[PDB]
């Protein structure tokens, strides 16, 4: 009903139809089947911060016409 | 190296991602300068935040070497500016673009690894008080990023 | 190098097909025509010239990290 965009890891940018009560975790399968990247390894970052799996797009605030960014997964130490 | 680092500087000018600004100090484009929009809604939120960077000599074979030039109080990144970060050692990949890098950074601010800290008297804190953890960190913000 | 050798390589041609993968993410330049393209085991492609040098450092794939020896 909405659309967000995405930019990936392959240099480019793409557009996903979702909804707010879409889960990350279905996101991170959308880009999966369109990058061949395994959820495991994308980390998906709006306004600055990290999305977790087991939240939604709603539990964000993300709007239609949002710009989420793929990076890679990550862990500080 | 030079021709990717220009290409990553062409990358930025195209298509800026919205917390980050990153580019050559002088005309030397081994060594970078760039700013992090503290996240709103977290300890560092309306904070600025500067960093240097230095690209290898074997750049993109080699992560960018990172560190923040503003004082910020976090378990990871220490009162030098060093960032602890997997990305930025063994974890790193080419794929990874100094804005992709520095989106990275940023995710990392809120999203903290208390259990292999760089700083562990913050990390201490950060895992058994959170509000303490949260009121230090907005004041480092307010007194160095502001 | 003998390993990285027998992984699939193809010189891109832009008419005959066209791929998801238009770049080399570790040039960040596009493919072009004739070029010697490598591809991994999970499907993602590169420069031979670039993901090669990366495979001697390296097992992994640039993009998603999947073991290229596999
Ligand atoms: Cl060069
Ligand atoms: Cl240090
Ligand atoms: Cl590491
Ligand atoms: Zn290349
Ligand atoms: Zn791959």
């Amino acid at each position: 009903s909405m659309q967000i965009f995405v930019k990936t890891l392959t240099g480019k940018t793409i557009t996903l139809e979702v909804e707010p009560s879409d889960t990350i975790e279905n996101v991170k399968a959308k880009i999966q089947d369109k990058e061949g990247i395994p959820p495991d390894q994308q980390r998906l970052i709006f306004a600055g911060k990290q999305l977790e799996d087991g939240r939604t797009l709603s539990d964000y605030n993300i709007q239609k016409e949002s710009t989420l960014h793929l990076v890679l997964r990550l862990r500080g130490g | 190296a030079l021709k990717r680092i220009h290409k990553e500087l062409n990358d930025l000018a195209r298509d800026p991602p919205a917390q980050c600004r990153a580019g050559p100090v002088g005309d030397d484009m081994f060594h970078w300068q760039a700013t992090i929009m503290g996240p709103n809604d977290s300890p560092y939120q309306g904070g600025v935040f500067f960093l240097t960077i230095h690209f290898p000599t074997d750049y993109p074979f080699k992560p960018p070497k990172v560190a923040f030039t503003t004082r910020i109080y976090h378990p990871n990144i220490n009162s030098n500016g060093s960032i602890k970060l997997d990305i930025l050692r063994s974890q790193w990949s080419p794929a990874l673009t100094i804005s992709k890098v520095l989106l990275s950074i940023c995710s990392l601010l809120c999203d903290p690894n208390p259990d292999d800290p760089l700083v562990p008297e913050i990390a201490r804190i950060y895992k058994t008080d959170r509000e303490k953890y949260n009121r230090i960190a907005r004041e480092w913000t307010q007194k160095y990023a502001m | 190098k003998a390993d990285i050798e027998q992984l699939p390589s193809y010189r891109f041609n832009p008419n005959n097909h066209q791929s998801e993968q238009t770049l080399c993410v570790v040039c960040m330049c596009d493919f072009e025509s004739r070029q010697l393209l490598r591809v991994l085991p999970c499907n993602h492609e590169f420069h031979a010239k670039c993901v090669d040098k990366w495979l001697k450092a390296n097992r992994t794939c640039p993009i998603c990290r999947a073991d290229a020896s596999e």
